[PDB]
């Protein structure tokens, strides 16, 4: 659903900023 | 159905798990959907599912925070289900755990919780524990009240409260600052091997009781001090849940006769009473030194006492004994016989990648400034082990604290959270620590997977392809080698002038194959002969067997012939003790162990011909000085890291440097780089390397290989036809 | 077991041994098994401790007491028969001994089959491939190999079956099968414990594997088989069988295969002693090990004891130049002694090989030792064709390959050099086959290309010496 995909977008941004 | 085994995750995030696509289809979820995880003792967690190319189909990857909340451990099984009906929350109340709120005060919400939740959109559930890192402290929090239930996503427009005394940790949960696998940096491959051996005997004893297989009952770790031998043993006990018993040689040996044996026996009896349990014996060579190397009855007695206690492990159910030594051959050989300590793992020294991982682990809580470059540190810290890298991180943290915080805070035990979080550690603080620390393991050989690739080697186009045929094809296409009855070669010898890329050739094939590179040098072969210590030859080949896949590189193969006189010598052949032991080990090494041997020499005319017979280094490759097209390729390759001006004529330089080796062409490019940097720095007291910098570099560069040396190599190559 | 007895205090270790024998008598018939015997009763002259001297004496008296303790047999296990006090082997006590040794390829297959009786194996599993690859492994290693292969297969299914309880449903284990990838995986993980120990077994080299030398094959059969197939005829005519033969001639002509092939046909244990081992004994002044080699040959009888590179020491000492001494050294002198004291009727035949007979200590060739001499020249044209055909039995060969034409060109090539041609042509066929997937047989072009790299290893400068020496011997 949409609230879950917004939660995923925030988790992906945190992981990519820290790992990249 | 919908049940997966708990494993470790690459993603560190407190609300993310990773599944392989076939299980994302079984669960009928898409990347980014929220799922609910059901563990043990009616405990659940909510998270987002992503995917990668590392998780296996049967397993679900998660971090320690999720495993603690579910009250599960690595190897357990949980249920996973999608929950598309998840909505945003409205009000939540989150409080810290008392275990971490010690020596710290101030507005913990503004420092930790608000950065953590603000625009973070994290799924939470009542009772969820999560860890927020910053200010050089790791503080974990619990969700104690939510308006929606039993889970919700915390939107940036929700209200978060944090009022009340810190929560006393419950007995059903463990502290997230306890030692686990995520605290171990380098030697990840070694940890994986131990996990396979240990996690199941302890986590699922039912499997070994029901299935007709035997567990390992003893693992010997070895390597220099400060590499993580004791960290691994403790981390394994903490992750599996087995009781950890600590033994060490010198403490047991400090006791009187009869007390040392009684104390050793008690530790084994206690492990059974508290089974599953792990008994870790540090300095095994001190508690049980070789009997043939001691004199007294008491020293032989304690060895016999340990040997029989190890055999008693067939009756002491679910007890594994681990041990640590510095050298695998410094302990009584009986301990390593079938049973007892029938497994061992070579920990060694972390390489440049492992050192970077260790520095990152010991900076988890540290706020680093933009100028901090831990990869640069890892490359400078040659000879350092985890014990030294941890000291470097703590020293850099302290310097940042003394420079700033001591001008803000009182000379007391309690510091405001805001002042701690306001501190950043600069590169100058890390470099200062580097000047204070001194490597504890600089002389020992370090085995690493090299970063050299094929693009790093100029010229030698056919040699690069030849190595791929010799090393990769025997395992990439084994059905063709069997079909044509061809026996793959076990190794190749390189000969020719120095500085032409012999080392890069061996590393480049090791790199593509993801294999460890082991560097053996002439001085090791020379010492073994003169000191009558050829037993070290076995250690070299044994390390290659344990490091597999690996490439075992024997440099200066001529050192043995030279030791016998080389240019003069006696009237006999090149055969000697060291080469005989080396050849014996080569014959006993199978290609099925994924170990390939490469040799090199600068004096091929005096190599014992035995090493060139079938089954040894039968293949001969000549590596001459680079030719006209190769020298240009070398000069160009060395400059891929820096802008080069259009006025630079690399072909002209290659035409002049007719007698130069690849090592000499590198100095020319590297010197021109330094000269361009010098000018760039001065301009601020430039954007590219100019022709003037290369022409100036030519004033210092010289050829290392003389014309007489070239003729010697060409005449030999001609002799071979 | 050693550690259990030796860990005890003075007076306790002796009492424990006494009680063990008393219990065996009370419960007779009984067997007492003493493991790690060398840990309890090492040579007395090698220890200064009072406890070790007493514990040897206590074991000796208990062994002698077996005259009264009727129906009690004591068995002991040691790593080597020479690691214990020699008194234990005195008539009585431990006067019988059996060499267990290391299983050969056939024994290893049997062990693997035993430790897989309960395991469900997939159709792709081939324990003959494993038994042949597991060189240097002992039964405990093969048991560990089967366990590791099982654990790999177990993980692949237990992670999916989701059964977490004290018991496992029989159907779950019944559906678990171990594949060849799980045994091959385990092989890459285990490490043989007996790889560097000497391995003694009947060789798999057959006479069909050696090209040419038809008369040498017959000669070896007369020297090795006839003395034991027709012992009554040798007595009838007063024949004294030879105890060995030395081969000489160019390298790479089959000296080793000849010794193995005769050992195979007569089903005799083949013991391989190589130059590096003879050099190790000389360099380290440990020639005493020669006596253990010849003693093993007796234990393994019937056997063929092969001494390769007999001149390895003479070459280490220069030979053409040398030092102030002669041809004799510590290692060859022990070999001379052991051969002279060996009885022909023990069915131990000794074969040597050298590429430089002119520097062999003449003592080894005296009557009663290596009195026979066989010359192995470079193969002739008909033999070179036979060699190429034998080497290519393991590969597909195209009809356009003319092995007789190749043999006509390779006039100066040894058998080892013809093998390089065959293997090089195979490698070329492999390269082309792999490239075609990014041909299924070795084509004439592959052999003609191989000829561009293969060269004779023995030049006429050495052949003239071999022929002149053979001529001197008539
Ligand atoms: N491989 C490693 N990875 C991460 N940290 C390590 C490693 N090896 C050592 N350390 C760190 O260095 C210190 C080692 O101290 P200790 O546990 O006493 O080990 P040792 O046996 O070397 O004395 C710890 O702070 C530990 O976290
Ligand atoms: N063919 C080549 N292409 C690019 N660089 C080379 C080449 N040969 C040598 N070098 C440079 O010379 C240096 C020394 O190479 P190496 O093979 O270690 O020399 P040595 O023979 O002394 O071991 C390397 O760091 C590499 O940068
Ligand atoms: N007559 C022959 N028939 C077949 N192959 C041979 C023959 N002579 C030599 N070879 C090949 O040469 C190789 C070396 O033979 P070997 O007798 O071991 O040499 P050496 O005894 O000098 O070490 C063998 O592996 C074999 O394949």
């Amino acid at each position: 659903t949409n609230e879950a995909q917004m939660a995923a977008a925030a988790a992906l941004a945190r992981l990519e900023q820290k790992q990249s | 159905p919908n049940r997966l085994i708990v494993d470790e995750a690459i993603n560190e995030d407190n609300s993310v798990v990773s599944l392989s696509q076939p299980k994302m289809d079984e669960l009928q979820l898409f990347r980014g959907d929220t799922v609910l995880l059901k563990g043990k003792k009616r405990r659940e967690a909510v998270c987002i599912v992503l995917s990668d190319d590392t998780c296996s189909d049967e397993k679900i990857r998660m971090n320690r925070v999720v495993r603690n909340n579910l009250r599960v451990r690595l190897g357990d099984v949980i249920s996973i289900q999608p929950c598309p009906d998840v909505k945003y929350g409205k009000r939540i109340h989150v409080l810290p755990i008392d275990d971490t709120v010690e020596g710290i005060t101030g507005n913990l919400f503004e420092v930790y919780l608000k950065p953590y939740f603000l625009e973070a959109y994290r799924p939470i559930r009542k009772g969820d524990i999560f860890l927020v890192r910053g200010g050089m402290r790791a503080v974990e929090f619990k969700v104690v009240e939510t308006d929606p239930s039993p889970y919700c996503i915390v939107a940036p427009d929700t209200v978060i409260h944090c009022e009340g005394e810190p929560i006393k940790r419950e007995d059903e949960e463990e502290s997230l600052n306890e030692v686990g696998y995520d605290d171990i940096g380098g030697c990840r491959k070694q940890l994986a091997q131990i996990k396979e051996m240990v996690e199941l005997p302890l986590r699922h004893p039912a499997l070994f009781k029901a299935i007709g297989v035997k567990p390992p009952r003893g693992i010997l770790l070895y390597g220099p001090p400060g590499t993580g031998k004791t960290l691994i043993a403790r981390a394994v006990a903490n992750e599996t849940g087995a009781f950890f018993f600590l033994i060490n040689g010198p403490e047991i040996m400090s006791k009187l006769a009869g007390e040392s044996e009684s104390n050793l026996r008690k530790a084994f009896e206690e492990a059974e009473k508290n089974a599953p349990a792990i008994i870790f014996i540090d300095e095994l060579d001190a508690i049980a030194p070789k009997r043939e190397k001691t004199h007294g009855e008491v020293e032989r007695r304690i060895v016999s006492q340990l040997l029989t206690l190890m055999d008693g492990l067939k009756q002491r159910a679910h007890v594994i004994v681990m041990a640590a030594t510095n050298r695998p051959n410094s302990i009584d050989p009986a301990l390593r016989r079938f049973g007892r300590f029938d497994r061992e793992v070579d920990i060694g020294i972390p390489d440049a990648t492992g050192r970077l991982e260790i520095l990152q682990i010991h900076t988890k809580n540290m706020k680093l400034a933009d100028d901090v470059d831990l990869e640069q540190v890892a490359n400078e810290t040659h000879g350092h082990v985890g014990a030294d890298l941890a000291a470097l991180c703590s020293e850099a943290a302290l310097q940042a604290i003394r420079k700033k915080m001591d001008l803000i805070d009182l000379e007391d035990e309690t510091i405001d959270a805001e002042v701690m979080n306001s501190l950043a550690v600069t590169m100058d603080d890390f470099r200062w620590a580097l000047s204070q620390s001194n490597p504890s393991a600089l002389r020992e050989t370090v085995v690493e997977v090299p970063q050299v690739t094929w693009e790093d080697i100029g010229g030698l186009e056919d040699v690069k392809r030849e190595l791929q045929e010799l090393v990769q094809y025997p395992v990439e296409h084994p059905d063709k080698f069997l079909k044509f009855g061809m026996t793959p070669s076990k190794g190749v010898l390189f000969y020719g002038p120095p500085g032409c890329g012999k080392t890069l050739l061996a590393k480049a094939i090791a790199n593509e194959c993801q294999a460890n590179f082991i560097s053996i040098k002439g001085p090791e072969l020379l010492t073994m002969w003169f000191g009558e210590s050829e037993a070290n030859v076995r250690e070299i080949f044994d390390k290659a067997r344990q490091a597999a896949p690996c490439v075992l590189f024997f440099d200066e193969l001529d050192s043995i012939a030279k030791a016998r006189g080389g240019n003069i010598g006696d009237g006999g052949g090149a055969a000697d003790r060291v080469i005989n032991q080396i050849l014996t080990e080569m014959d006993g090494m199978s290609t099925k162990k994924n170990v390939f041997i490469i040799g090199a020499t600068n004096r091929p005319d005096i190599i014992d011909p035995a090493i060139l017979r079938p089954g040894r280094l039968d293949q001969l490759i000549y590596i001459p000085l680079p030719d006209e097209k190769s020298r240009v390729a070398i000069l160009k390759a060395n400059l891929r890291k820096s802008p080069v001006a259009k006025d630079v004529d690399l072909e002209f330089l290659a035409k002049m440097t007719n007698g130069f080796s690849g090592a000499d062409l590198t100095e020319i490019c590297q010197r021109a780089c330094k000269l361009a940097i010098r000018e760039s720095i001065e301009s601020e007291i430039v954007p590219e390397i100019r022709r003037d910098h290369f022409e100036e570099a030519m004033r210092f560069a010289r050829r290392s290989v003389s014309d007489n040396d070239i003729r010697k190599y060409e005449m030999f190559a001609q002799t071979l036809q």
